[PDB]
């Protein structure tokens, strides 16, 4: 019930 | 000092999850314990299902419900927690 795709790019 | 990058959750949600991973920061060495550590809380206090990625080097690519969504970081360290069912 109300989907979102989420990307994400950790470099610390 | 907590730092929010990219939140989708209520500004409640989101003070829990930084209070929920200091706790297992000051608490646990080990990424994958710290990932347990605040999905299982999630899981309680919100009702499952939620997932936990901690770490410094990763990228990612998931399906969440909105406004259950949180990317920040704390420490040295970045933590993903999401829910999706």
């Amino acid at each position: 019930a109300e989907m979102k795709d989420t990307g994400i790019q950790v470099d610390r | 000092k907590a730092v929010i990058k990219n939140a989708d959750m209520s500004e409640e949600m989101q003070q829990d999850s930084v209070e929920c991973a200091t706790q297992a920061l000051e608490k646990y060495n080990i990424e994958k314990d710290i990932a347990a550590h605040i999905k299982k809380e999630f899981d309680k206090k919100y009702n499952p299902t939620w997932h936990c990625i901690v770490g410094r080097n990763f990228g990612s690519y998931v399906t969440h419900e909105t406004k259950h969504f949180i990317y920040f970081y704390l420490g040295q360290v970045a933590i993903l927690l999401f829910k999706s069912g």
